[PDB]
C-alpha cells in the first residue's frame, strides 16, 4: 500500500521512528512523537496518519469514548489534506466510519462511507461496506439499491449475494432469497460464512416445504455457529445447560413459578379486562412468524424496563411480578399477555439468545386444539399451570380451537449466568 | 426495530463504544 506522497518520502526517517514506538507499545510517546510531526509538518498525511492510529491505540488502552472520538476527527483531517494518496484516503476514512460505527454514530459512519463511494467509484467493496451501513440502521430500502448496483457490475460477488438475500427475506420475499442465499454462502467469499445466512436460508427453505433445510442447519453446526441443529440462537453465552423443556425445580425459580400459579387467576382477569375495555394495548406479532392468523401481544416489560402506560391496565399483575427481578430484571426477555385466536399457525423459529427461559402460564385455554412443540416434543397448556421451555430451540405453534386462546409469558435469566454476567450483558 | 421473539433484525444489539 502507497502511504507517501512526494513530501512524505523525504521525511521517511522522522515518520518510521514515531512508527515503531507505536509498534513497540509505547503509546503515549509515540503520541507527542507524531504530534511533534504535525506540528513540524502540518501538511504530511503520513503524520497526520500516525497521530489518528495512536489516538485510535490510546483509546483502546483507556477504554475512553472521548479519545476516540478525537482519533475520529483526525482520521477525517488526514482527508482535508493536500496530495493525500488514494490508499492512505481510504484507510483513514474507512477506519473513521469502523471507529464511527464503534461508538454507536451510525447516521456519522453513512456519510463518511458515502463520501468514500464518490471518491473511489469503482472500488464495489466500499459499495459492499455502504450497503451493511444501511443494514446497521434499518434501511433496507437503500441497503437493497445499493447491493443490486454491485451485482450489476459483479455478478458473482458473494458478499452482495447473501446481503441481498438477507433482504429479500426480511421483505417476506421467501423464494426469491433462497438462491441469492444459497450461492453467495457456496461463494466463500470473505463474510458469507456468517450464522445470520445459514439461519435465513434454512428458515425460508423451510417456508417453502424443502427438505435440504436441515442440511444447512448441520453445515451451520459443523461450521461452529450453532450449538446444535436444533438450537439456533446466536447471540450466545457457552456453556449454560440445554434443554428443550425445563421443570420448575431445575429452573430454581420455584417462588416465581409457586406465585404464578397461586395468583392466576387475578393475572388472567386484569388481562381480560383490557381485551374488553382497551383492545388497542394488544399489538400484532411484528416479526413474520405466522403462516396465517391472529397473533397479538400486551407486553408489560421490554429488556428490563417497565411499561408505565401498560402497567396502568394491569396494575396488580405488575405489582405482583415487580418482586423478582429475575424476570423483571431480564433485559434479554419480555414479559407479557399473548393472544391467538383459530385458524393461526406459527412458523417454526427460535429466539436470538440462550440466556433466557421462557415461561408460559395459561390463562383461557380451549380444551382442543392449541399444541406448542419445542424440538420433537409437542405439548399442551393448562389453565393456572406453567410451563417451561427454552426458546433457542425450535419451536412451533398451532391454534385450531373454536375460541380464542390467552397465555402469560414470562421470560427469565438463564438460571446458569453468573450475577457479573446479568448484569453486562448487551440488552436484546 | 427489536429482535424480540426472532432473529429477524440484521443486528439485535446496540453499541454504545466502550
Ligand atoms: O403461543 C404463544 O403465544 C407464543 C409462542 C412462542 O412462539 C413463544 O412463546 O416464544
Ligand atoms: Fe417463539
Amino acid at each position: 500500500p502507497k502511504l507517501l506522497n512526494k513530501f512524505d518520502k523525504t521525511i521517511k526517517a522522522e515518520l518510521d521512528a514515531a512508527e515503531k514506538l507505536r509498534k513497540r507499545g509505547k503509546i503515549e510517546e509515540a503520541v507527542n512523537a507524531f504530534k511533534e510531526l504535525v506540528r513540524k509538518y502540518p501538511q504530511s498525511p503520513r503524520a497526520r496518519y500516525g497521530k489518528a492510529q495512536c489516538e485510535d491505540d490510546l483509546a483502546e488502552k483507556r477504554r475512553s469514548n472521548e479519545v476516540l472520538r478525537g482519533a475520529i476527527e483526525t482520521y477525517q483531517e488526514v482527508a482535508s489534506l493536500p496530495d493525500v494518496p488514494a490508499d492512505l484516503l481510504k484507510l483513514s476514512l474507512k477506519r473513521r466510519s469502523d471507529r464511527q460505527q464503534f461508538l454507536g454514530h451510525m447516521r456519522g459512519s453513512l456519510l463518511t462511507l458515502q463520501r468514500l463511494v464518490q471518491l473511489f467509484p469503482n472500488d464495489t467493496s466500499l459499495k459492499n461496506d455502504l450497503g451493511v451501513g444501511y443494514l446497521l440502521i434499518g434501511d433496507n430500502d437503500n441497503a437493497k439499491k445499493v447491493y443490486e448496483e454491485v451485482l450489476s457490475v459483479t455478478p458473482n460477488d458473494g458478499f452482495a449475494k447473501v446481503h441481498y438475500g438477507f433482504i429479500l427475506k426480511a421483505q417476506n420475499k421467501i423464494a426469491e432469497s433462497i438462491p441469492y442465499l444459497k450461492e453467495g454462502i457456496e461463494s466463500g467469499d470473505p463474510g458469507t460464512d456468517d450464522g445470520r445466512f445459514y439461519f435465513h436460508l434454512g428458515d425460508a427453505m423451510q417456508r417453502v416445504g424443502n427438505k435440504e433445510a436441515y442440511k444447512w442447519y448441520e453445515l451451520g453446526h459443523k461450521r461452529g455457529h450453532f450449538a446444535s441443529v436444533w438450537q439456533r440462537s446466536l447471540y450466545n453465552v457457552n456453556g449454560l445447560k440445554a434443554q428443550p423443556w425445563w421443570t420448575p425445580k431445575e429452573t430454581g425459580y420455584t417462588e416465581l413459578v409457586k406465585s404464578l400459579e397461586r395468583n392466576w387467576k387475578l393475572i388472567r382477569d386484569e388481562g381480560l379486562a383490557v381485551m374488553d375495555k382497551a383492545k388497542g394495548l394488544f399489538l400484532p406479532e411484528d416479526e413474520n412468524l405466522r403462516e396465517k392468523g391472529d397473533w397479538s401481544q400486551f407486553t408489560l416489560w421490554q429488556q428490563g424496563r417497565r411499561n408505565e402506560n401498560a402497567c396502568k391496565g394491569a396494575p396488580k399483575t405488575c405489582t405482583l411480578l415487580e418482586k423478582f427481578p429475575e424476570t423483571t430484571g431480564c433485559r434479554r426477555g419480555q414479559i407479557k399477555y399473548s393472544i391467538m385466536h383459530p385458524g393461526t399457525h406459527v412458523w417454526p423459529h427460535t429466539g436470538p439468545t440462550n440466556c433466557r427461559l421462557r415461561m408460559h402460564l395459561g390463562l383461557v385455554i380451549p380444551k382442543e386444539g392449541c399444541k406448542i412443540r419445542c424440538a420433537n416434543e409437542t405439548k399442551t397448556w393448562e389453565e393456572g399451570k406453567v410451563l417451561i421451555f427454552d426458546d433457542s430451540f425450535e419451536h412451533e405453534v398451532w391454534q385450531d380451537a373454536s375460541s380464542f386462546r390467552l397465555i402469560f409469558i414470562v421470560d427469565v435469566w438463564h438460571p446458569e449466568l453468573t450475577p457479573q454476567q446479568r448484569r453486562s450483558l448487551p440488552a436484546i | 426495530g427489536k429482535c424480540k421473539d426472532g432473529l429477524g433484525e440484521y443486528t439485535c444489539t446496540s453499541l454504545e463504544g466502550f
